[PDB]
């Protein structure tokens, strides 16, 4: 019944499950070194947040530089665990990698919405694609209220209102 | 692995980042070359604070020349010897006779430096040293005298 400590806070991803990983240990927020970052290592971090399995594991903190101190280094893991700290660790707190080597992980569901035409990858009129489990798919036609379209246009940032073209 | 910042007075005052156990082979050990590179000893002197000045290079001993030899070079030589600065510079060869091979090195030193190897040395192309003009020194022996800007 606590907020607890050491929760893998994912930020800069734009969703609930994406971006860099941050850990609040000994009262300090910190990133994770990318030394020998493994996809099997990315499986546990996704499971702890309840997101699911892992799709990609990215290094060099391309999601974003982490200002905080580096906490763990050279983490490898069996991939089947519930507590992140219980992963094969070369010690604690001491790192051979500096910042710009922070780790990033994409979990099972980081959904992205795009408006696509043949000419433009992102345009303001076209088809509706949804990102799920590292894949792109069309959206259903049946039972679309005017409010349903209204939200899609607002999220994509094209217009306040929108309309369905039959063509 | 050392991580010294550069201004440490000693190596023991250095942040050390110890990698886990594991080493390279013995063939990859390192060696450093500091700039002192010169050995000066007083020879044929009745007391330790004075003697004929010799420097060793190319695996041989030879005496310095009084030509282009001034008082401050004796002073900094004394400071290295820790006898205290030379009260007076001896003239001629009153106690230096030997080592017919004479190095022509002449030392241009301001005297502020503490070790005579530090002050710049130019010797390439120097003219031949006349005989009996071998340099020397007569240090104070007080050990309580220090150089001062301007006896
Ligand atoms: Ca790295
Ligand atoms: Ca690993
Ligand atoms: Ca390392």
């Amino acid at each position: 019944a606590c907020i607890e400590s050491g929760q893998l806070r994912l930020v800069n991803g734009g969703g609930r499950c994406a971006g860099r990983v941050e850990i609040y240990h000994e009262g300090s927020w910190g990133t994770i070194c990318d030394d020998s970052w493994d996809l099997s290592d990315a499986h546990v971090v996704c499971r702890q947040l309840g997101c699911g399995e892992a799709i990609n594991a990215t290094g060099s903190a391309h999601f974003g530089e982490g200002t905080g101190p580096i906490w763990l280094d050279e983490m490898k893991c069996n991939g089947k665990e519930s507590r992140i700290w219980q992963c094969h660790s070369h010690g604690w707190g001491q790192q051979n990698c500096r910042h710009k080597e922070d780790a990033g992980v994409i979990c099972s569901e980081f959904m992205s919405l795009r408006l696509t035409s043949e000419a433009s990858r992102e345009a303001c009129a076209g088809r509706l694609e949804v990102f799920y489990n590292g894949a792109w798919g069309t959206v259903g036609k049946s039972s679309m209220s005017e409010t349903t379209v209204g939200v899609v246009c607002r999220q994509l940032g094209c217009a306040d209102k929108g309309k369905i073209n039959p063509a | 692995e050392f991580q010294c910042e550069g201004h440490e007075s000693h190596l023991s005052l250095c942040p050390v980042a110890p990698r886990p156990e594991g080493t390279c082979s013995h063939s990859r050990d390192v060696g450093v070359v500091c700039s002192r590179y010169t050995e000066i000893r007083l020879v044929n002197g009745k007391t330790p604070c004075e003697g004929r000045v010799e420097l060793k290079t190319l695996g041989a001993w030879g005496s310095l020349c009084n030509s282009h030899w001034d008082i401050e070079d004796a002073h900094v030589l004394c400071q290295q010897l820790k006898c205290g600065v030379a009260l007076s510079t001896p003239g001629g060869a009153r106690f230096g006779k030997g080592n017919g091979q004479i190095w022509r090195h002449m030392f241009h030193c301001t005297g502020t430096e503490q070790h005579m190897g530090d002050c710049p040395v130019t010797a390439l192309g120097a003219s031949l040293c006349p005989s009996e003009q071998v340099a020397s020194v007569i240090c104070s022996g007080n050990q309580s005298q220090t150089l001062s800007s301007c006896v």
